[PDB]
């Protein structure tokens, strides 16, 4: 999620944002009329880490959406990891069945990105989202095509 | 003025 | 503008 991101959309949503609270330095300074450079500097900087903290947040928030789809499925259904270890502990063979399928995890992605707020929210969420896409819906292909056998 | 975690 | 690992 965090390597689709990208320099030019986020300096984009910066700058929009800081229209939206008609803040630019030129209309700050003119208000002012101060030539207190630490107090100011320091105004700019609390106003930057407030979005930083925001965004941080929002983030954190989308990944862990992200990542209760798979989270699940993993110990117990196809492809469990417990089955796989005593497979490994009793004879050191690992017996396993593939059938190409869609199942739970691919229905869960499809209900979950498709209508997720934040992507219409931020332009940088929704082009990374787009962009790491086809991997998650491989990886969950995956989760779901095979089964350790019984 | 708009904020990223807001509705 | 561009950067090494972006794409």
């Amino acid at each position: 999620l965090l390597n689709a991101t990208t320099y030019r959309d986020l300096e984009a949503d910066w700058l929009g944002h800081v229209a939206a609270r008609g803040l630019q330095p030129q209309r700050l300074v003119r208000r002012y009329r101060n030539a207190r450079e630490a107090d100011i500097a320091g105004v700019a900087e609390r106003v930057f880490d407030t979005w930083r903290n925001t965004l941080r947040t929002t983030l954190l928030d989308f990944a862990h959406g992200l990542v209760a789809c798979f989270a699940p499925g993993g110990p117990s259904g196809p492809s469990s990891f417990p089955k796989y270890i005593d497979w490994l502990t009793c004879l050191g063979l690992v017996p396993i069945l593939r059938k190409r399928q869609e199942g739970g995890v691919t229905q869960g992605l499809r209900a979950f990105l498709k209508q997720h707020p934040l992507t219409r929210q931020l332009a940088t969420v929704a082009e990374a989202a787009e962009r790491a896409g086809p991997g998650f819906f491989e990886l969950a292909l995956a989760f779901d095509s095979t089964r350790v056998a019984d | 003025p708009y904020y990223p975690g807001e509705a």
